[PDB]
């Protein structure tokens, strides 16, 4: 059933402009950095003013999944695959195709020694990114998820800035490819039953109690890496401190909300009955990871490692929000994800300005750093706010409607999460005081260079989607609210 | 100002002292006038209805 | 001191004595009020007031909305 | 004497971005990034600017607050 | 393409919907959920209708609330008990 | 003299590298016995009943049974 | 601010976050004594019982104790 | 002593509600006092004089009720 759609700018196009951008510069000699650059650099703004549109045309009206195009496999066409989009992938899309923009920018100095490698593995990841949040089908969703640790253990490998990155990178690897393989059962138990991977297909059929439990467990030993909830998120801080600045932006930005995406994606939606039998379970492991974890950033001395840990945090803050099951709760968790993506990125940017001049993460070297770059320093306070979910902020919006959600379903959950803002803000200003206010240290740091112009730049975008967000939430959650209406009431018909 | 054995000290500037010495005069004066007024009342000698 | 006079600030660093800060404050003067002219208009479109003052009130100069919310089993 | 004498920064402290001004009476290089960029932030807020204000208004919320208020209407009027 | 204005929907529950065994028509089923999410957002937006309605009460009688508006917040409180997806199931 | 990057200590580097290998002394004594004990498995546990009380407790001020969980 | 002192001695742990005259649990016997002055005036504002000493016969308002004026049935 | 005020009345002043006592109809004219010349304590001493005088007249009855039953305790006490 050739389900083609109507539309001018669909998605295959989307798909396919990083795509060919990569093909170019497979042939472009590494004697012309600038071309190389230049042409990176396009590609990635194309495919944001592309997504862009997709936003333009958006239906926000409609439950059922818009732009949908079918691609065919074999001419037997009894294997044909989906995509489409809905109110809950749409602003994961725009996210992506934002932010790989900026990884190219932010090594554009370092560009002629990365080389044109260094872009084709950005653009790569973009086209396995961007089509893993457009897929209807779970088998395509399992293989393309798998296709960007290819590409990501190189960046992290090749890019890394010391030799702990070898061991970063094999635990990176090794963790999510199990993750993966406990899915892989799963949709092969599940197409064993249903003789189908159609996601629109499984939505509307029935599985039983014990069945869906028992799925359940096999998808949530994948999402719960991806998430990462405790005790499998170690992986975590060696992967995204040892990688490279624009890889950690990836890695925390994009690659942390699979596991999210996925519990709204397939299992709570699939499996309504397991859903509610394991939400004790789930509270638990979210509200353990957000005490426990917080404290560990406490107790960090390095920059990334400070960073790194408080996306466990926020991460696990989410999944409390997605299962309280409501329209807050789901809300806010999907404005929390895309706050993150945002804030976390506009960190893991602003301790790359500082490592890349002077090549350290220990807290310790820095201090005093307000007298020599007053224009990061509010830059960076400014993200430092944000991290701390300040009222006005993108992240608290998504933080507040989760705690609202969790209110309304269990109050003791709600209380322990709500612990997360004395906690949040005990190590964000922390890191920011020791790192910017107090005296200079001249005897480790005495040469100092402020933002330049395309750090500047940089920033901006980030400045203006947290106000943005946290001033007016209503352009995003107008057009989410009848996908996560439909969302929460998959399953019941009272 | 005056000098005595090192240690000197400069005198206030005039309209310092005058505005000092007026404000709490003025304050000495606001006390006694309402403690003529309503001072029998807070003492519980008479009310205000009285009369 | 020495050095923060090669360091750039949105608030001018220490001591910042700028040589015509008198026209500076003087074209900031004027960006304030020109700003505050829309603020204003739209202030006085949205403000709501259900009762009548007890006297008159230079609000009911600018402002149209003066008991307008009787009705209050019809308000969506 | 801080109102009535003038400051003495003939010009202020710092170069804007840490970069130095250009030779008098020449102009700076834009870096080869800055086009691509400068375009693409014009454009973001012209499709951003124009399309989210020109697209219908399609929320759940707008359809059924109209739909609830015909339904108040209708249970008020009769009886 | 789209016609311009706001988007219609039937009014009426999908015919083919049998509550028993609700998995037994899917076309049935999914439509019966889009339905069932419409219908809940109209009561929502009720009680918003009915809220405003009390705001202005409170805000035009003063300390007359109590007796002024007693009627409104009857209505209002008795709107946001089982509404949409919060506290109370149906 | 020369250069924008930091001037290494050597006591500040080996107190960040004696942080980041903490795997390799861990030795299973009885303080790490007690304290695996009773925060990695006492406290969890001790969560989890609380969130399925505070569940079970609203039931029966719904005049409902018990919901079962996994 | 003067000059910072670079270390030369190895770094122990528990340095990243590094009340002289009176000892720990001392101090908390002297706060706990403190709040043990309230726990104690407290009990003796049970103890006298002011609310058995009234001077005066709760107020009463009229129109039913302002039924009507406070919300219940008209 | 007895009411005055009928409830339209107080309810047209914008009393509030724990100023609606038998001494109500004399607030009313207070309170138009008082508004019309901003509050200020050198005025409505009239009105003001005359509404305090009835408010203390209204606690001093209900301290003698209790002087009464205060009278009685010990009667019992006395007889048991």
């Amino acid at each position: 059933l050739e389900h083609f759609c109507e539309c001018y700018f669909n998605l295959s196009g989307l798909i396919l402009c990083p795509v060919l951008g990569s093909i170019i510069l497979l042939f472009i000699p590494n004697s012309r950095i600038r071309l190389i650059r230049l042409i990176g650099l396009c590609a990635s703004l194309i495919t944001f003013l592309y997504s862009l549109v997709l936003w333009i045309q958006f239906d926000s009206s409609t439950a059922k999944f818009q732009f949908v195009e079918s691609l065919r496999w074999l001419p037997y066409e009894n294997i044909n695959f989906y995509l489409g989009i809905d109110g809950i992938s749409l602003f994961f899309v725009i996210l992506t195709t934002f932010l790989i923009p900026i990884c190219i920018l932010v090594g554009w100095s370092g560009m002629r020694s990365y080389g044109k490698e260094y872009i084709i593995a950005f653009l790569i990841c973009e086209f396995l990114m961007i089509a893993v949040f457009c897929m209807l089908d779970l088998l395509l969703f399992y293989v393309f998820f798998e296709s960007v640790l290819i590409p990501m253990f190189i960046i992290i490998g090749v890019w890394g800035s010391r030799q702990r990155k070898i061991k970063a990178a094999y635990q990176f690897f090794l963790y999510t490819l199990l993750g993966s393989l406990f899915m892989l059962l799963a949709i092969l138990l599940i197409l064993f039953q249903t003789g189908t991977t159609d996601l629109q297909i499984l939505l509307t059929t029935e599985f039983s109690e014990r069945r869906q439990i028992f799925l359940w467990i096999a998808f949530f030993a994948s999402f719960a890496v991806k998430v990462p909830m405790v005790p499998v998120h170690i992986w975590l801080p060696e992967a995204h401190v040892e990688a490279p600045t624009a890889g950690s932006v990836i890695l925390a930005g994009i690659l942390l909300k699979f596991g999210t995406y996925g519990f709204l994606r397939f299992s709570i939606p699939m499996f309504p009955e397991a859903t509610l039998c394991f939400t004790p379970f789930i509270y638990t492991l979210s509200a353990i990871a957000i005490i426990y974890t917080s404290l560990t950033t406490l107790r960090q001395i390095d920059l990334k490692k400070i960073i790194a840990y408080s996306s466990v945090a926020h991460m696990n803050l989410v999944t409390i929000g997605m299962f309280s099951l409501n329209i807050q709760g789901i809300g806010g968790s999907i404005l929390l994800m895309l706050s993150h993506g945002l804030v976390s990125s506009a960190l893991f940017l602003c301790v790359g300005v500082l490592y890349d001049r002077h090549k350290t993460r220990l807290v310790r070297y820095y201090g005093g750093l307000v007298s020599t770059m007053p224009n990061f320093s509010t830059i960076f306070f400014f993200f430092t706010l944000a991290n701390m979910s300040l009222p006005g902020t993108s992240s608290f919006i998504g933080e507040f409607l989760i705690l609202v959600g969790a209110f309304q379903r269990n109050s003791l959950v709600a209380t322990l999460a709500a612990l997360g803002m004395i906690l949040g803000a005990a190590y964000s200003l922390w890191l920011y005081n020791r790192v910017v206010s107090g005296n200079l240290k001249p005897d480790f740091l005495h040469k100092f260079s402020d933002l330049n112009g395309r750090e500047v730049f940089i920033f901006i975008p980030f400045l203006v989607g947290l106000v943005w967000m946290g001033v007016y939430p209503k352009v995003f959650l107008d057009c989410m609210h009848t996908s996560v209406s439909n969302l929460v009431q998959h399953g019941k018909f009272h | 100002g005056i000098t005595y054995k090192g240690v000197t000290v400069h005198t206030p500037k005039t309209w310092h002292t005058v505005t000092g010495k007026g404000l709490c005069a003025v304050m000495w004066f606001w006390i006694l006038y309402r403690a003529k007024q309503d001072g029998p009342v807070v003492m519980g000698w008479r009310h205000p209805w009285d009369g | 001191g020495d050095f923060r006079a090669k360091v750039w600030s949105m608030t001018g660093g220490p001591n910042c004595r700028p040589k015509h800060w008198r026209r500076n404050t003087a074209i900031a003067m004027f960006g304030v009020f020109l700003v505050c002219i829309p603020i204003a208009k739209l202030s006085a479109k949205l403000e709501q007031r259900p009762h009548m003052p007890v006297r008159p009130i230079p609000s009911q100069i600018w402002c149209k909305n003066f008991g307008t919310k009787d009705d209050y089993e019809k308000e969506h | 004497s801080r109102w009535a004498t003038p400051g003495h920064e003939e010009r202020p402290k710092g170069y804007f971005m840490n970069r130095t001004p250009p030779a008098p009476g020449q102009s700076r290089k834009w870096e080869d990034w800055e086009l691509p960029c400068y375009i693409t932030s014009f454009l973001t807020i012209v499709i951003l600017g124009v399309g989210l204000n020109a697209k219908p208004d399609l929320s759940i919320e707008t359809w059924a607050h109209q739909k609830a208020l015909e339904r108040l209407e209708m249970e008020k009027l009769a009886t | 393409g789209r016609k311009k204005g706001l988007p219609e929907f039937e009014e009426s529950a999908p015919d083919g919907f049998d509550p028993e065994n609700p998995y037994k028509d899917p076309v049935a089923m999914v439509e019966m959920r889009e339905h069932i999410v419409r219908e809940k957002w109209i009561q929502i937006e009720k009680a918003k209708i009915l809220r405003e309605k009390v705001k202005w009460c409170y805000r035009v009688e003063g300390v007359n609330h109590y007796q002024k508006c007693r009627h409104l917040v009857q209505q209002y409180l008795d709107s946001t008990r089982g509404v949409g997806w919060g506290k109370d199931h149906r | 003299g020369g250069g924008m990057e930091t001037n290494k200590n050597k006591f500040i580097e080996d107190w960040g590298s004696a942080r980041e290998n903490l795997e390799h002394n861990f030795r299973w004594t009885r303080r790490n016995f007690a304290l695996i004990g009773i925060f990695g498995i006492a406290l969890p546990i001790i969560v989890y009943k609380g969130i399925v009380k505070d569940f079970h407790m609203q039931d029966e001020d719904a005049g409902r049974p018990h919901r079962k969980f996994l | 601010v003067g000059k910072h002192i670079v270390p030369d001695k190895p770094l122990s742990v528990n340095d990243e976050l590094m009340a002289d005259t009176v000892g720990k649990y001392e101090a908390l016997a002297w706060l706990s004594g403190g709040l043990g002055f309230f726990v104690g005036l407290g009990l003796l504002a049970v103890l006298n019982d002011k609310a058995s000493k009234v001077p005066f016969t709760p107020r009463v308002y009229p129109y039913d104790n302002l039924r009507v004026e406070l919300g219940g049935e008209p | 002593k007895k009411m005055i005020a009928t409830q339209e009345e107080m309810s047209a002043a914008k009393i509030a509600l724990g100023s609606r006592d038998m001494c109500a109809h004399l607030l009313i004219p207070l309170n138009k006092c008082r508004q019309a010349e901003f509050y200020l304590p050198w005025k409505c001493e009239d009105e003001r004089h005359v509404y305090e005088k009835c408010e203390y007249e209204l606690v001093m009855e209900r301290m003698l009720a209790m002087k009464k039953i205060r009278e009685e305790e010990a009667l019992a006490k006395q007889n048991k």
